[PDB]
RNA sequence: AGUAGUAACAAG
């Protein structure tokens, strides 16, 4: 006999064992050397579905900027950056029409969020690019440069402590003629291409993807603006059915049998329903900066200008980007064996003889682009941050299907987040059901939203997918979407059980953790823990160093259960106590002369999730 | 390296990961009666503290001082 | 409360508009004042008919086969043997900790007396063949040196010499020089990034699998135990938890966890500390016995070159010298990248006469990274996914009927899982076969990881959702099928484990649309 | 025999 | 050589 595990789903429906289709246990696939090469294709990609267009030079950047928007309507099934103005509108205006004041209060709570929210909230961030020195840094690092740059070019408005006072000295900084670096004098030219820049290295840790992928990370003027806007997208998405943003999976699994209700228990027999379980293609290539300004500046109709302004910044700041090429490429001297490195800079002026065929083609039709050795990205979204209003978008589509925007036999709900998307067609009989697809697949094409066809299908309704939640006739997956590593959190005895211990609890309320595998994960954790700090339980013939000293402890100790895992005890943790400080956990249990000892505040290793200050609480050395 | 899982294995399987303040050598003794050295004479570079060993944490927890 | 559009931030404004808005208060008037009429309905009926998307139907005919590549049998990547592996085991009655690995070995070496003058067998096609033979030499004779030393060493760093410097690839880079000194070269083009050369599905990487799947005579696994079972869940938790580690305990494919957490934590420390020292590195995993006694085992050595590593990506050159009983010559194209010498006889009494089977050495020069030993040392999470997918397979299964089928799915002892397949058609096999070859595939979807994988599980699983549908009867239906298999079949290049998980496919695809 | 892990010395 | 795969590592 030859195993076969595929062979499984003859006797299991596949969505059951889906969990047998993941093969994270494995590194994951990383990029080597440099994605410059990467970042070229999705510039050369963007440029390609926005190219009838219509082609301007900025007056302060003097960028080669593409606007598509009211472009050819598209006569093939290609990916279109060709959205219609009249169209993103309507869908807009048909939102607040089927949910009244929706835009109306959204800019209320908003308003409340810019009035209060810090300069401290740019810090939670991740690998921010900073212009200061125009290096990829730490969230906190790169917030600060800029303050004391700033505050150095005559620019404290950000001292009074509110986030909507530092992007006053954003909108002033771009006035100033001259910005010196602390000493680096830059003009008020070579100053906007540092402001509107996105840098660019390829993607690592990436599953599902044969060929590595090019991220970017914006600069830190525009971060500011891009939560604003994003707070009123969740504001909005917070009071839309159909979004599947920003809730959990414990919301998101009740949401998927909340819509399949909808389309099931209203249709009488002579009535079809099929699902497409679905996913838009070139998702952030397609969605045009300007769009979302014409998005905005509806939602913020009768609301104060300066709130409008705030707003409406980051799309123009997107609108007029410029996205960093990368590290560069190497060169190997095969005769004379060489190597070097060349600055992507250097990419503008360089002989083409020296590329492959293929390298040479995307070198050629991005240097008209080049500016500071800089490309210009004026369409597309390269991973710009939107997740949340471009759904408001993807949403207000899903909002078209009611039979009072139809007027047709045929209609459609369904769920969106980003771009994934997942759609129920509800039709009398066959032709109105793909007359209804066509319908959802064209209005969607009109605001530059492209299904894919290779990685989407259709079925009767019963059976589908959306965000890797795998519905069948009312059951939802209910397995772990990535697992840590449940081993040594690195810090010391008490802390690590606490981190550890913590780690599992979180992964079973959000991760949706097994409780079998949960115990698998704590036997697994405690396994690694007693090894690392030598602290085998009392009992075992084990032999380290600490083992005497253990051994003698648990001799002399009457209640043993007392005892910490750190200290030689019996590990009474289980799914019920995951969320209970082990000192707490064993209070009750422990001697009183052990506890006496391990609580004494008069210990000399500690100087003086929920830590417990023991003895355990020492300092590495370093 | 900077994995700090890694580097903690690392330091446990030295004599003496662990800084502790200078006092540790008049409350307990250097060496277990087993033999096994608790505590080392070397000083921390940065502050008033010493190099001691795991043994130290755990010695405490079975002889030392009962404050209720 | 004012926040205004500056000058040059205004005059980025104006430009960053639809196409004949000239001002942004010239659009934002528009906006203020739109009432929709038929924009959508009006633009629909202008735009393209072929713009659309056609429902391709999804038959019982419609799907083909997998498109596997043509060419040379793929090769072994694997780090260590797998089912070619052979150990020198010693019996641990001491209870020892992490006892010095070096001694382990050498205590194992003495249990052997069939060495042989080394001759080589199978040669390693593009390499210094009597390099090898010489590593294993220099090996063999500096594990006696110890012997007579006036006093004994920890860890064994080998003598830099010419085979070990060319086996390690000491200086065999090209020097790196700034791009003035070097701009005028007459061959300084960009680093080849070439296609993976397309390979064939070797009938091996089954063969591979199929030992993975069976059990051993010895517990490899040793968990440490958790509180009480009080709360409801605790019981059928620790219920499921039980019966699997009972069927996996003493699997294979759980030898190979332990092997490659043993070698990969071992050569990711050597690695950081002997940075510039070629140190000896032992290959050893220890289990219980049938009987219950402890045993330690060596399957070779590894030879850790220069470990430099800034980057995750940065690779450190190795040498893996390891033991095995199966002769190359059967699968040559297997060990393509693998010098096999032949390094002593053994001799085996069986019930059935004097057997004597000649001893091999697979030494090959290999590669890894910080990452892939990281994810190497990780690799019980082979268990806790293996674990997931019964307990997910479980939790479905049982919600249909509102009542655990835990104990049912274990107990119910009769083969009834669709798992193999033989001359005769699909075979059944028991749960207990099942957790074994879920565990199984885990683990190789860890030995064998690559973007080919990741990639043709993503995109494979909607074809075999597609698939489901239909056998649910569903009428399922596709907008471009092709499309769809065009991108599956990108991924199937020369990875055995990708080509043999497709194979498998095209296996089930058969025996679905039945 | 186990060709993985063969008995090779008697006891 | 070898890792690796659309560009890197084979120390600086
Ligand atoms: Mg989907």
């Amino acid at each position: 006999m030859d195993v076969n595990p595929t062979l499984l789903f003859l006797k299991v429906p596949v969505q059951n064992a889906i969990s047998t289709t993941f093969p994270y246990t494995g590194d994951p696939p990383y990029s080597h050397g440099t994605g410059t090469g990467y970042t070229m294709d999705t510039v050369n990609r963007t440029h390609k579905y926005s190219e009838k267009g219509k082609w301007t030079t900025n007056t302060e950047t003097g960028a080669p900027q593409l606007n598509p928007i009211d472009g050819p309507l598209p006569e093939d099934n290609e990916p279109s950056g060709y959205a219609q103005t009249d169209c993103v509108l309507e869908a807009m205006a048909f939102l607040e029409e089927s949910h009244p004041g929706i835009f109306e209060n959204s800019c209320l709570e908003t308003m409340e969020i810019v009035q209060q929210t810090r300069v401290d909230k740019l810090t939670q961030g991740r690998q921010t690019y900073d212009w200061t020195l125009n290096r990829n840094q730490p969230a906190a690092t790169a917030l600060a440069n800029t303050i004391e740059v700033f505050r150095s070019n005559g620019l404290t408005a950000n001292e009074s402590g509110r986030l909507i006072d530092f992007l006053k000295d954003v909108m002033d900084s771009m006035d100033k003629e001259e910005m010196e670096i602390t000493k680096q004098r830059l003009n008020k030219r070579s100053y906007l291409i540092r402001a509107l820049t996105l840098n660019t290295m390829t993607k690592d840790a990436e599953r599902g993807k044969l060929k590595r992928r090019a991220i970017a990370t914006p600069g830190m003027q525009i971060r500011g603006f891009v939560y604003f806007v994003e707070a009123l997208a969740r504001s909005i998405c917070e009071k839309l059915e159909q979004s599947g943003l920003p809730v959990g999976g414990n919301e998101k699994k009740a949401k998927l049998a909340n819509v399949v209700r909808k389309m099931m228990t209203n249709s009488q027999d002579t009535e079809l329903s099929f699902t497409i379980t679905g996913d838009n293609t070139k998702w952030n290539e397609n969605q045009n900066p300007r769009m979302f300004l014409a998005m905005i500046t509806y939602i913020t109709r009768n609301q104060p200008e300066w709130f409008r302004n705030v707003l409406s910044i980051a799309p123009i700041m997107f609108s007029n980007k410029m996205a960093r090429l990368g590290k560069g490429y190497m060169f190997e001297s095969k005769s004379m064996k060489l190597r070097t490195q060349v600055p992507a800079e250097m990419l503008a002026n360089i002989d083409l003889k020296y590329f492959n065929k293929s390298t040479r083609e995307k070198i050629e039709k991005i240097r008209p682009l080049l500016i500071d050795g800089t490309a210009s990205l004026s369409p597309g979204m390269m991973m710009g941050m939107f997740n949340m209003l471009s759904t408001v978008l993807g949403v207000s589509i899903l909002n078209l299907g009611q039979k009072k925007y139809t007027k047709t036999t045929y209609w459609w709900d369904g769920l969106q987040s980003s771009d994934d998307f997942a759609l129920i067609v509800n039709a009398p009989n066959h032709e109105g059901i793909q007359a209804g697809v066509d319908r959802f697949y064209r209005t969607c094409k009109l605001v530059g939203i492209n299904m894919s066809k290779k990685k989407s299908y259709i079925n009767r309704t019963g059976t589908f997918e959306f965000t890797s939640f795998f519905y069948r006739y009312g059951f939802v997956a209910n397995f772990s979407m990535e697992l840590p590593s449940f081993g040594v959190s690195g810090i010391n005895e008490s802390a690590d059980m606490s981190v550890g211990v913590t780690v599992i609890k979180n992964n079973m309320i959000n991760n949706d953790l097994g409780p079998a595998t949960a115990q698998m994960a704590l036997q697994l954790f405690i396994k690694d823990y007693r090894y690392t700090y030598r602290c085998h339980r009392g009992d075992t013939q084990i032999q380290t160093r600490r083992a005497f000293e253990l051994k003698k402890l648990w001799e002399q100790t009457r209640s043993k259960a007392g005892l910490l895992v750190s200290d030689g005890g019996p590990n009474l943790y289980n799914i019920r106590n995951l969320h209970i400080p082990e000192v707490c956990l064993k209070w009750e249990l422990m001697d009183e002369d052990y506890q006496g000892r391990l609580c004494n505040p008069m210990n000399p290793f500690v100087s003086h999730y929920d830590a417990v200050a023991t003895t355990h609480s020492w300092i590495p050395k370093r | 390296e900077k994995n700090p899982a890694l580097r903690m294995k690392w330091m446990m399987a030295m004599k003496y990961p662990i800084t502790a303040d200078k006092r540790i050598m008049e409350m307990i003794p250097e060496r277990n009666e087993q033999g096994q050295t608790l505590w080392s004479k070397t000083n921390d570079a940065g502050s008033d503290r010493v190099m001691v060993s795991p043994l130290a944490v755990t010695w405490w927890n079975r002889n030392g001082p009962t404050t209720s | 409360e004012r926040f205004e559009i500056t000058g040059t931030m205004r005059r980025l404004a104006d430009q960053s508009l639809p196409p004949n808005f000239s001002s942004l208060e010239n659009f934002r008037a528009y906006v203020d004042g739109f009432e929709p009429n038929g924009c959508i309905e009006g633009k629909l009926s202008q735009m393209s008919k072929e713009v659309n998307a056609r429902i391709e139907p999804f038959l019982r005919t419609t799907p083909r086969p997998l498109r596997l590549p043509d060419g040379p049998p793929c090769s072994q990547r694997s780090k260590f043997l797998l089912m070619d592996a052979l150990k020198l085991s010693i019996e641990d009655p001491s209870h020892e900790g992490e006892g010095i690995p070096l001694y382990d070995a050498i205590k194992c070496m003495k249990t052997f007396f069939g060495w042989k003058e080394p001759n080589i067998i199978k040669p390693h096609e593009k390499g210094i063949n009597p390099n090898y033979l010489l590593t294993w030499k220099q090996v063999l004779a500096e594990l006696q040196d110890i012997e007579n030393e006036e006093k004994i060493p920890r860890t064994k760093n080998m003598k830099k010499t010419s085979q070990l410097k060319w086996a390690l690839g000491e200086n065999m880079a090209p020097e790196k020089v700034d791009f003035e000194d070097c701009k005028d070269v007459n061959d300084l083009k960009q680093y080849d990034s070439d296609e993976p050369e397309p390979r064939s599905l070797a009938c091996w990487i089954q063969s591979e699998f199929n030992k993975a799947c069976e059990l051993t005579d010895s517990s490899w696994v040793e968990l440490d135990e958790i509180g009480e079972d009080v709360a409801p869940i605790e019981h059928i938790a620790s219920m499921r938890r039980n019966y699997f580690t009972a069927e996996v305990s003493h699997c294979r494919a759980t030898e190979y966890i332990m092997k490659g957490v043993y070698i990969n934590t071992a050569l990711l420390n050597a690695s950081c500390a002997a940075m510039d020292d070629f140190q000896l590195i032992p290959m050893i995993s220890k289990c219980r016995t049938k009987e219950g006694r402890r045993k330690t085992n060596l399957y070779g050595f590894i030879i850790k070159g220069r470990s430099h590593l800034r980057n995750d990506t940065d690779v450190v050159n190795f040498v893996s010298m390891e033991f095995s009983l199966t002769d190359p010559r059967l699968e040559p194209h297997k060990w393509e990248k693998y010098c096999v010498l032949e390094i002593g006889d053994m001799l085996l009494r069986t019930a059935v006469g004097q057997v004597s089977r000649p001893m091999f050495l697979y030494v090959r020069t290999n590669g890894t990274s910080k990452i892939k030993m990281k994810w190497g040392m990780e690799m019980r999470r082979c268990l806790l996914q293996s674990l997931q997918q019964i307990e997910s397979m479980i939790e479905a299964e049982s919600s249909v009927k509102e009542k655990d089928l835990t104990k049912e799915f274990f107990e119910n002892k009769s083969e009834t899982w669709p798992i193999g397949e033989s001359p005769k058609g699909v075979e059944e096999g028991s749960i207990g076969k099942v957790c074994r070859t879920l565990l199984a595939k885990s683990v190789f979807n860890s030995l064998y990881a690559s973007p080919q994988l990741e990639g043709f599980s993503a995109e494979s699983r909607k074809l075999l959702l597609i698939v489901q549908a239909l056998r649910d009867n569903l009428e399922p239906g596709t907008f471009d099928l092709e499309g769809l298999y065009e991108a599956i079949e990108e991924c199937l290049i020369n990875d055995p484990w990708v080509l043999l998980n497709a194979s498998w496919f095209n296996s089930f695809l058969t025996h679905a649309l039945r | 025999y186990s060709p993985t892990s063969p008995s090779y010395s008697p006891t």
